[PDB]
């Protein structure tokens, strides 16, 4: 699902 | 009690998404207690040869996600732990990932100083050793 500092929860 | 290997088996059922460190991060953040324990446990584990790159990348996700989720909490104890090991964790993975991985892990720290998460004093220590890998 790839993930990213921006997007945590 | 104290349920053995408790951070250390979290960080083997994780997965990439999103809702999946939230899962394990909200668990931690709920356990300040223990923020130099699982600090200088998550120090150990990524420099571990027997943990793989996707593990190691996997662990530095959790710990991008306490660390800025912190800010909320106001407990500077995950911070100041989390942030003194790292600017060790950060200047070996700098230089065992990739090209493709080190790029993921420039705008994790990034958003780490760029929000001020961690002191100057440790901030300023973590862009140094990224740059000091960098002068070959």
């Amino acid at each position: 699902p790839s993930y990213s500092p921006t997007s945590p929860s | 009690a104290f349920s053995s290997e408790q951070f250390t088996t979290k960080l083997n059922t994780l997965e990439d998404s999103q809702e999946s460190i939230s899962s394990a991060s909200k668990w931690l953040l709920l356990q300040y207690r223990d923020a130099p324990k699982v600090a200088e446990m998550w120090k150990e584990y990524m420099l571990r040869p027997s943990v793989n790159t996707r593990r190691k990348l996997l662990g530095l996700y959790l710990m991008n996600h306490v660390v800025q989720q912190a800010k909320g909490q106001k407990i500077i104890q995950f911070q100041d732990s989390f942030g003194k090991v790292a600017a060790e964790v950060l200047g070996r993975i700098n230089q065992e990932f990739p090209r493709d991985l080190k790029k993921k892990l420039s705008r994790v720290v990034n958003i780490l100083k760029e929000r001020n998460i961690f002191s100057k004093q440790v901030v300023n220590d973590i862009e140094r050793s990224l740059a000091a890998a960098l002068e070959h």
